[PDB]
């Protein structure tokens, strides 16, 4: 093959650009955002993913500035970054060198779906836990991902480690400042987002995680629909018609419309009878009309549904040990520090 | 008149699944 060399800037470093060489360049992803390459470093021989996007250069890249602030085991790490050309000459391309992660949660869940099987609860516990852990991290910086979906949840089948990716729709939410409501991926949109609310918080990610948890248990998306109304009908068909104050919490502009009152469908009749009650309990406190009523990511990690993960004798179905789930930092626990009593087992701290 | 139009479509859909 051929070896390419560029002067790339360390993402989490003190801004000291260095030489970086790589080979085995091939495309593993194409989209309207740009192109994603796979590559092997000439130095360590490690595989990386290269997200190549366009840049207006007149203004700073929001995705880059967020990634440079992130260092977490459950968020894909920014190795380096550099600028180059590509298709459509006379423009500057931004290259994000990221940790290469083989699979995604979606593709894995899709396997059991077409195999007519059910994703084992232990994986539902593992994947969801690491997700909230990632959510708890970025929320402490006031950074909202806004595009939480199974496709953006990368997996390493061997170590069973989850790494959140695609911060292209991410934004640091400032209190009392307007926000785009046409954000987020459908099926996983919060009800306030569908109502056009621009005063939404980071709890929209919690709603999305709730959709993911439900989809993993159900084998299919819980709120399908092309349009916003379509999705909202599906939500109402489960949670029931939202009350006036619940509507106020989401978007006050829809407070006085008198929608037909539909009875809520029991959570137990929603999932298969094989479903553990704890999973159902976690889901009900996740999918709430009122944003403030929804659990915080850090609070979700301490749910009883994840008690099996805090067992000393827990093991992966392939024999290997579970990933680091208890290495919480202080910034990570900034939301609610007394939760460490539950989140960190006695056999972990000692 | 965005919320007015949106609400009507929703009410219409909800009256049908009632
Ligand atoms: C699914 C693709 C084409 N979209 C995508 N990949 C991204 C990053 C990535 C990160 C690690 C990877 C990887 C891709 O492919 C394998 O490992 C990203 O931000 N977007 C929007």
């Amino acid at each position: 093959s051929k070896v390419t060399t560029v002067v790339a800037t360390p993402g989490q470093g003190p801004d000291r650009p260095q030489e970086v060489s790589y080979t085995d360049t091939k495309v593993i992803g194409n989209g309207s955002f740009g192109v994603v390459y796979q590559a092997k470093l000439c130095d360590s021989g490690e595989l990386v993913a290269i997200k190549k996007v366009l840049q207006d250069k007149r203004f700073k890249n929001r995705e880059l500035q967020i990634m440079r602030k992130l260092d977490h085991c459950n968020i894909v790490r920014l190795r380096y970054f550099f600028y180059s050309s590509g298709e459509k000459k006379d423009e500057v391309y931004l290259n994000l060198v990221l940790d290469y992660v083989p699979e995604t949660v979606y593709r894995v869940a899709r396997h059991y779906s077409r195999a007519k099987q059910t994703l084992p609860v232990i994986y539902v516990k593992l994947y969801m836990y690491q997700l909230f852990r990632s959510l708890a991290y970025i929320h402490s910086f006031g950074i909202c991902h806004r595009d939480i979906k199974p496709q953006n949840l990368l997996l390493d089948p061997d170590t069973a480690v989850l790494k959140l990716c695609d911060f292209g729709s991410a934004k640091q939410l400032v209190r009392g400042e307007p926000n785009v409501s046409y954000i987020c991926s459908r099926y996983y949109r919060a009800p306030e987002l569908i109502f056009g609310a621009t005063d939404y918080t980071s709890s929209i990610d919690v709603w999305s995680a709730g959709c993911v948890l439900a989809e993993l248990l159900l084998g299919q998306p819980i709120f399908p629909g092309d349009s916003g109304v379509d999705q909202l009908v599906e939500i109402i068909k489960v949670l029931g018609t939202p009350t006036r104050e619940q509507i106020r919490e989401m978007n006050p502009n829809y407070t006085e419309f008198k929608f037909p009152q539909i009875k809520a469908h029991p959570w137990t009749k929603v999932f298969r009878p094989r479903t553990p009650p704890e999973a159902i309990a976690l889901c009900s406190r996740l999918l709430e009309y009122t944003p403030t009523a929804r659990l915080t990511p850090l609070e979700a990690c301490a749910h009883s549904f994840f008690d099996e993960l805090r067992d000393p004798n827990v093991k992966l179905p392939n024999g290997r040990d579970t990933p680091a789930l208890f290495n919480f930092t202080t910034q990570e626990l900034s939301s609610n520090p007394p939760l460490a009593t539950i989140l960190i087992p006695p056999h972990a701290r000692i | 008149v965005e919320p007015q139009k949106f609400a009507e479509e929703l009410i219409h859909r909800l009256e049908a699944v009632q």
